RNA sequence: UUUGGAUCAGGACAUCCCGAUGGUGCAGCCGCUAUUAAAGGUUCGUUUGUUCAACGAUUAAAGUCCUACGUGAUCUGAGUUCAGACCGGAGUAAUCCAGGUCGGUUUCUAUCUACUUUCAAAUUCCUCCCUGUACGAAAGGACAAGAGAAAUAAGGCCUACUUCACAAAGCGCCUUCCCCCGUAAAUGAUAUCAUCUCAACUUAGUAUACCCACCCCACCCAAGAACAGGGUU
RNA sequence: AGGGUUCAGCUGUCUCUUACUUUUAACCAGUGAAAUUGACCUGCCCGUGAGGCGGGCAUAACACAGCAAGACGAGAAGACC
């Protein structure tokens, strides 16, 4: 789904993620062995001249059955330690972050909708 | 009684018998003790084969 | 790797294959018996068999009418298709065409097959016939069958 | 809401207090009962301000008062889509063409 | 000096008679072997550690999904055990191996397409000829009298089995398709080199090492899959629902036996030994033997905790 | 790639006279029961096929001379009658193709 | 005073990581040193680009070489350098310059050797329990056996998704099973102590799987270049 | 259609290739070249100066389809004194 030089959409309300030129940040590194990012993976974005770690919440590429497919490749910014930069998420996100192993409780708590 | 042959000196652990299967990295060297354990007649067979003349009559 | 591929690659493409099959089918419809290379005859046999079912569908059927219009280049054959061949095979449910192999043509030693519609008016082909019931092996097997039947009856 | 049963927010005095509370509660959970259900991992060890634990049906978040003010979760989880921040954020927008 | 087939000289009045006669004979021979424990069976021994029992010859029907009570979906391959029988027994001394051998056949075929020696071998055994014959290694206490039928009940759910069969052939293939070589780019001046292997050896040796990966015929060889478990068994249709995929195309014959992995050894204590005997069985088996984790189709909608 | 040496006549013989190169004999030849000419078991007899083809060609020539133009395919059955033949009771309402010859022995009338 | 890149890589250890062992630091966490070990692995990009200069983000690691840059009858970039031309300089001029720059055609039908399924033992991270345990003043923080998840590699498959449709395929799914011996230690004369032993001796790590039979004209095939093979009840 | 560079879009250039059609291809039938060619009954490892020499090893004969590691492949000509 998401790999290097792939445009992503920032879904939280972070001021860094708010783009006044309507330009989209693109990933420059995927923190996985094979470089292919699925739901729940951690990547790096070159956004506004800054390199910020980000957590992907939904992607356009199809996945397993009963798992929602989104029409856009969604991502939420995270700090270097795990605390999300943004405060809330408006668009629904999959609940599979609960099943997946990782630091996701903060994002699930600040999320509003589920699908 | 080819199993009960005797090697003078430390030949049982000094002499080696090296063979190649033809594939890359197929160079194998097994000592006299290992060869005797795997096949008790191999030592005598190889000795006689080596001492025989090198022509079509050796086989 | 061609597993399950039931359509042969022939002609200059799919269009050419369809056109060659259509011409062969039209010739067969007109003449009731033709000869052609073995692969082409084998490919055309299925279309020939299904055309009779489309004729049985009836001329008043729009789908059958359009199919006949496409598959008959000579338009005088559509009334023939809907009024001669279909009534002839009305009783039967299959096996409308018979195909046999014939000696290779002298031009290029190609494998040739002759395909005809059953019930035609042309002289009968020298069909290969099984051995008569009066031969030695058939008589012995018939005796065995009679003995088994009478033993079962008893 | 399809998330959990009991959502708990707790404010401690220091990061050491948060770590001690998390250690004590997880130790009691492991020692009390439920040999069958899966273990629970401490979530947010490297995060000094925030810490989380996710049990089978109860989720607990340890966080300092400053972090609570920054992310006020009580109004979020009481009012679904009726929250202050959420109202201040546009639901969805799409840029159009120029002149 | 001229070739012949069975129905070359048969007449129209005799071909159906011969067909029905041979079909009825085959059916009678198949049915006559359905009572093994009454036709003087070989002695039956209790199970012992270190004992290996005989396997089965199945037919690959297809695959279907199957869900667990945890809600996870796994694909199961249907292996139908049809007309599977034991042909002959060979002793350890005669086979000159560490373990004794047993022969198993299945999927009866026509007698008109088999050699004279095979036909006369099956004539004394009183069974229609089988398509394939496989050899299983067993111990002395696992011997079974020849002519004994075998069924899918020989295995049980939760048991791990290994399946070996000839894979789907692909004919002559290149390096990219056969060994996964990456090839060359399609543009930037490349001249008739897009799938070529490229370099084959080094310049010093002046030869090609034996075993070098080169284009050639691929597939159509015997491969074995290990560590596959049984999720469900259909007793009426003699069908095994093995986990995962198995080598070979549909409607092929696959040899199944117990798993050889050391981590799954000594798991046959509760398995039938040396095999299942429905005729002498006190109780009738259920229609479908499921697994503890398998959610049956008749079971209600699963609600998680 | 150019050859490095001339291949000798012994090597050429060993390659050319190899059993794979040799022509294999056929054991599917039998006499035709009707005319006695040779034929293959799975292939129609050439002599019988060509006599039938010539008769069919004559019949089709008669049919074409009767129709007298393209796009004139009849919508009724066809019956071929030879000299000294009359239309049958069931062969009514069918186009009759007349022939100035004796009916062939193998052409069994219906 | 010659040289890079693509594909395929073979071998050596003077070992980057994965493995054992000794010393070694104040307890663990970690560190340095030393021995043995080639079975396995050793990333993606940017400006450049005579391959080395500057780097960014990862990983257990991003090792040194030989192989006629290993490899160009497999491909390709730069130079060796050209036939045209300019700017700077030399020369009366023709012309020249390892100086700076632009552009610029190696063609090949495999004769010989060798080879064309090594018929199969899998590797590495991360997370949970132990466990916040032993240990620690605190800071901190492991053992050993276990469980899960991920990636790659090898071998297969189409029940779903997708490219597509009697089928092939991945982006999809399934399976993956042994040791490694450097040394640490008993008893004991030479040398009546002691001594692990190029002393006699003890102890510790000092195989199974798959193939296993022998009508054929013709037709079909999940088998296949031809050939061969399976089915034809 | 001059030599470099850039914003956006675009796409199998690539991540990582896959499916199909035509051509080619393989078999059958007809016609039918060229470069090349000392003779060859034309193996591997090590050494020496390498298919032909020395020491070991290997080894019934033979046809078809690929492969390009070697035959300094005449191969392929050019470049330098
Ligand atoms: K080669
Ligand atoms: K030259
Ligand atoms: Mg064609
Ligand atoms: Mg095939
Ligand atoms: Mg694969
Ligand atoms: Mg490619
Ligand atoms: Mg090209
Ligand atoms: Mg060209
Ligand atoms: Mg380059
Ligand atoms: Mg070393
Ligand atoms: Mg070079
Ligand atoms: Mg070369
Ligand atoms: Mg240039
Ligand atoms: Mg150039
Ligand atoms: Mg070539
Ligand atoms: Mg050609
Ligand atoms: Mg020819
Ligand atoms: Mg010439
Ligand atoms: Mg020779
Ligand atoms: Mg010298
Ligand atoms: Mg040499
Ligand atoms: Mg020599
Ligand atoms: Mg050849
Ligand atoms: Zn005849």
């Amino acid at each position: 789904a998401i790999q290097k030089m792939t445009r992503v959409r920032v879904v939280d309300n972070s001021a860094l993620g708010n783009s006044p030129y309507h330009r989209a940040p693109r990933c420059i590194h995927v923190y996985k062995k094979n470089g292919v990012g699925k739901v729940g993976d951690q990547i790096l974005l070159a956004i506004k001249g800054q390199k910020k770690k980000a957590l992907i919440v939904g992607h356009c590429m199809p996945g397993p059955r009963m798992t929602p497919r989104f029409d856009s490749n969604n991502v939420v910014l995270i700090e270097d330690n795990g605390n999300p930069v943004g405060t809330r998420i408006k668009t629904p996100i999959p609940t599979s972050l609960r099943k997946r192993e990782g630091e996701y409780s903060k994002v699930l708590a600040i999320a509003q909708n589920f699908v | 009684n080819t199993r009960h042959i005797a090697f003078s000196g430390n030949k049982w652990e000094q002499k080696v018998y090296s063979s190649h299967t033809g594939y890359p990295g197929g160079f194998r060297q097994v000592t006299a003790a290992q060869l005797h354990l795997r096949d008790p007649v191999a030592i005598v067979k190889l000795a006689i084969y080596g001492m025989l003349p090198k022509n079509l009559h050796r086989r | 790797i061609s597993h399950g591929r039931v359509f042969r690659r022939m002609g200059l493409g799919p269009e050419s294959r369809i056109h060659l099959l259509r011409n062969l089918l039209t010739g067969l419809v007109r003449h009731e018996r033709i000869e052609a290379p073995w692969a082409r005859v084998d490919e055309m046999r299925g279309y020939a068999e299904k055309l009779i079912d489309y004729g049985k569908l009836g001329d008043t059927n729009e789908r059958a009418m359009r199919m006949a219009d496409f598959w008959l280049t000579e338009k005088d054959l559509i009334p023939k298709l809907f009024q001669v061949l279909a009534p002839r095979y009305k009783d039967q449910t299959g096996g409308y065409t018979r195909m046999l192999q014939i000696p290779n043509r002298s031009l290029d030693r190609a494998k040739m097959a002759v395909i005809e519609y059953k019930g035609n008016c042309l002289p009968p082909l020298p069909l290969p016939r099984r051995d008569s019931h009066l031969t030695l092996l058939n008589q012995l097997l018939q005796g065995l069958r009679q003995d088994l039947r009478q033993s079962q009856e008893a | 809401m399809r998330y959990t049963d009991y959502f708990v927010i707790v404010s401690g005095t220091s990061t050491r207090h948060l770590h001690a509370m998390a250690f004590y509660v997880v130790k009691m959970y492991k020692h009390l009962k439920c040999k069958r259900d899966p273990h629970v991992k401490i979530e947010g060890k490297d995060t000094d301000d925030w810490l989380c634990v996710d049990f089978g049906s109860m989720v607990i978040h340890l966080m300092l008062p400053e972090t609570r003010e920054i992310y006020e979760l009580e109004k979020l989880w009481t009012l679904r889509s009726y929250d202050d921040q959420l109202a201040q954020i546009a639901p969805e927008t799409v840029p159009e063409d120029f002149i | 000096k001229s070739g012949t087939w069975w129905d070359e000289h048969l007449s129209e009045e005799n071909v159906p008679f011969i067909k029905q006669l041979v079909s009825d004979e085959d059916k009678a021979q198949l049915a006559s072997k359905l009572c093994p424990l009454k036709d003087e069976p070989w002695p039956i021994h209790p199970w012992e550690p270190g004992s290996f029992r005989v396997g089965l010859i199945a037919l690959k029907l297809g695959m279907m999904p199957l869900w667990t009570k945890d809600g996870q979906k796994h694909v199961v391959t249907l292996l139908q055990v049809q007309d599977c029988h034991v042909l002959k027994y060979t002793s350890k001394e005669n086979c000159n191996g560490k373990m004794a051998t047993l022969s198993v056949g299945g999927k009866t075929v026509s007698r008109f397409r088999k050699a004279t020696s095979i036909l006369e071998f099956y004539r004394e055994l009183g069974l229609p000829p089988k398509q394939t014959v496989k050899i299983f290694n067993i111990t002395d206490n696992a011997a079974i009298k020849p002519g004994t039928p075998l069924y899918a009940a020989h295995f049980r759910p939760g048991q791990y089995v290994d399946v070996t069969a000839k894979t789907i052939g692909k004919g002559f293939q290149g390096v990219m398709k056969r060994w996964g070589f990456k090839g060359q780019p399609a543009t930037h001046g490349q001249t008739k080199t897009h799938r070529r292997p490229g370099a084959v050896a080094t310049g010093d040796i002046g030869r090609v090492w034996p075993g070098t990966k080169m284009p050639g015929k691929m597939g159509n060889i015997y491969r074995t899959e290990y560590g596959l478990k049984v999720w469900r068994i259909n007793t009426k249709h003699n069908i095994i629902y093995v986990n995962g995929s198995v080598p070979g195309h549909k409607n092929c014959l696959v040899k199944v036996k117990d798993s050889k992995l050391p981590a799954y050894k000594d798991l046959g204590k509760n398995l039938p030994f040396p095999t299942y005997f429905p005729d002498g069985d006190e109780e009738e088996l259920p229609e479908d033997l499921y697994d503890e984790n398998v959610c049956q189709p008749g079971a209600p909608s699963i609600t998680f905790a | 790639a150019a050859p490095k040496n001339r291949r000798t006549i012994e090597v050429n013989r060993c390659r050319r006279r190899n059993p794979q190169k040799l022509i294999k004999v056929k054991n599917n030849i039998d006499v035709c029961p009707e005319c006695g000419h040779l034929k293959q078991k799975h292939v129609l007899c050439a002599y019988c096929y060509e006599k039938v083809c010539k008769e069919t060609a004559e019949i089709r020539r008669q049919i074409g001379k009767q129709e007298g133009g393209p796009f004139k395919a009849p919508t009724i059955e066809t019956v071929v009658l030879y000299t000294g033949e009359t239309p049958s009771e069931q062969d009514q309402g069918k186009r009759i193709i007349e022939r100035d010859r004796k009916r062939p022995s193998w052409f069994t009338q219906n």
